[PDB]
């Protein structure tokens, strides 16, 4: 039925951190619906990781001073609640951030007391002026996927905090616009249908063309108020879309691919294979990312369902 | 008339906040905004100007 | 007495009943004609057989 | 990959028409939204019963009356459409009202010993005056799908029905009323999360209890649509046409072959034998009475000529 299936097949990527991010085909205006109901979903119980608590060489309390520093100590809390990671493992990670000498402090600054990536170089945090000067604190992070106050957290809100240790809300995703459009699907013969149109945001760290593909399919925890409320699956059908190998006008994941890769060739409005053919060793790149194992060899296995270039 | 101590009496009925004035939330973003807003029901009207 | 969607009669007693009537009422009820800003006009039962 | 599809969870029936399903615990907010989704649903583009067409015992439009009747057929017509009920084998069936004799006109007065369910047994239309009088028609109803007026399709909608068979008021979609309520969490290992409450009420033809997946699946089946990320199109094909050598300038007459063939392959509009040398076989299957023998002379009597089917071109 009209519920075709709909995959996400235009993104348009803006340069690592915005895309244009689009769903198609749609029942007669259901863009309506997907767009303020499931733009609710990326604003609930969302991934990323990010600072929880802090532990400081002069920060006893805020309102103190650092001969030394130019925020002097209270400008410091500008960017913490603002540094932002992914992290491989369990929620709770460490760093220090450990700055001495006239500088900066940033991520060149920083030590791992923990398992933590960090795609947020330029996040800098204060300064120092002297060929003596110093500064130093421990870090607190978590990944988690859902939201509570810093003081409302209520239990594990009464352990043990030294007269230093400050304390955070739970900030674990750095995305900064999420927007919404509705207007005509691409789908160029199934015309009296919609898209949706969302234009996020972010900071790096994740583009919008990453923080779909299974950050969408919380959808998965929206239904048991809906479809089976209980334990009575019934007899009715799914109804398919079927086109077939090898037509001209099939995708470019019908190439067979390697991870996120598909999302970020289709961005390009290279959607499907027909014109793929035009991709020469002379001017290939044109893309978006699309950087490593997809893009070395896969040119002779093209040549396998039977494509081929010159 | 029915005026507002009557109107704070009555409400213990729809049960909802007796000030008339309720902490509004946004749809599409499950925010909850920096005061409570004024909210109720209105008797309201489509007009023969016609466009 | 009897109600329909432009038809209503009703019947009555001789507590009222004039020295020769045969008891009866009727209250018939319009439907669609033009008016002086274009409006449309109809009207509907609100009771029902043996009120 | 960290899916919940949570299941199994509460039960309070009312009156057949309405039941009360709710859903706790929910994540810290969830209930407060989601009902809004199927109110589109719940009212547009359901499958579930109407009557699709009638013809009737003297009766060529709906805007009239019939002298014999005690009430008047545009706003009887108005109540009649509302008796939507439920079909077991194939979708369709043409019921019959099968009525005479003096007094009320009912849903009993209906064929009802097959595949349906009559839901609405209690359903009344008019009256009649005599123990000879009538009234009587074929009624066409399916399960279908949407909210369909007696007129949609709104040109090509003058279209010939024979004078007496009336286009109906096809409004399958079983509810229009949808809403929903909320209570924090109650579930007694807690007071600290939120709870989901329906309001569902029906057309009748279902119960808030009696089935679900379809009336939901504008919101399940919009997930794929995420991930899995293979998608669908169609294409331009042809060219614009005609010059020499005349060995394409030519119609069917050319071919010596059969007279249906010559009907069909005439209603296929193909007077050229230009495209008939390049239309593909499974493309000749689109439009009747054009089947396994007519689709067989083709593969010789082009042969015939000296010439081939399957012969595209770059300049025709």
């Amino acid at each position: 039925t009209e519920f075709l299936k709909p995959r996400l097949v235009d993104i348009e990527q803006v340069s690592s951190t915005h895309a244009k991010v689009t769903l198609e085909p749609l029942e007669r205006g259901f863009g309506h619906t997907l767009g303020n109901a499931l733009r609710r979903i990326l604003l609930s119980s969302m991934p990323g990781c990010a600072v929880t608590e802090v532990e400081i060489d002069g920060v006893l309390h805020e309102y103190s001073t650092k001969e030394g520093v130019q925020e002097d100590i209270l400008e410091i809390l500008l960017n913490l609640k603002g540094l932002a990671v992914r992290v491989q493992g369990k929620d709770e990670v460490i760093l220090t951030l450990n700055k001495s000498g006239i500088g900066p402090v940033t991520a060149a600054d920083i030590t791992h007391d923990g398992d933590v990536e960090i795609v947020k170089p330029q996040h800098v945090i204060c300064h120092l002026t002297d060929e003596n000067a110093s500064i130093s604190m421990r870090i607190k992070v978590q990944r988690g996927r859902g939201y509570v106050p810093a003081s409302t957290r209520i239990h594990s809100e009464e352990d043990e905090r030294p007269i230093g240790r400050l304390l955070v809300d739970a900030c674990y995703s750095p995305v900064e616009r999420i927007a919404y459009n509705v207007e005509a699907a691409r789908v160029e013969q199934r015309t009296d249908l919609d898209k949706l149109v969302i234009e996020m945001e972010t900071n790096g760290t994740i583009d919008p063309e990453e923080a779909i593909r299974r950050a969408a399919t919380i959808l998965a925890e929206q239904l048991e108020a809906f479809v089976d409320l209980r334990d009575v699956r019934q007899p009715e059908v799914k109804e398919e879309k079927p086109e077939f190998d090898p037509i001209l006008l099939l995708p470019v994941d019908d190439l067979e691919l390697t991870v996120r890769s598909a999302n970020c060739l289709k961005a390009e409005a290279i959607h499907y294979i027909g014109d793929l053919v035009q991709r020469t060793e002379v001017e290939l790149l044109k893309t978006p990312n699309l950087g490593k194992k997809s893009l070395t060899e896969i040119k002779d296995v093209l040549a396998s369902r039977g494509l081929s270039l010159g | 008339g029915a005026k507002e101590a009557e109107i704070k009496e009555l409400l213990k009925l729809g049960d909802l906040p007796t000030s008339g004035q309720i902490r509004l939330y946004d749809g599409r973003t499950g925010e909850q905004f920096e005061r409570p807003v004024t909210v109720g029901y209105m008797y309201m009207l489509k007009l023969n100007h016609l466009v | 007495q009897y109600v329909d969607a432009s038809r209503i009669v009703i019947k009555v007693n001789e507590d009222e009943m004039y020295p020769g009537e045969a008891g009866i009422d009727i209250y018939n009820l319009t439907k669609y004609t033009r008016s002086n800003q274009n409006t449309c006009i109809n009207q509907m039962p609100c009771v029902s057989l043996g009120e």
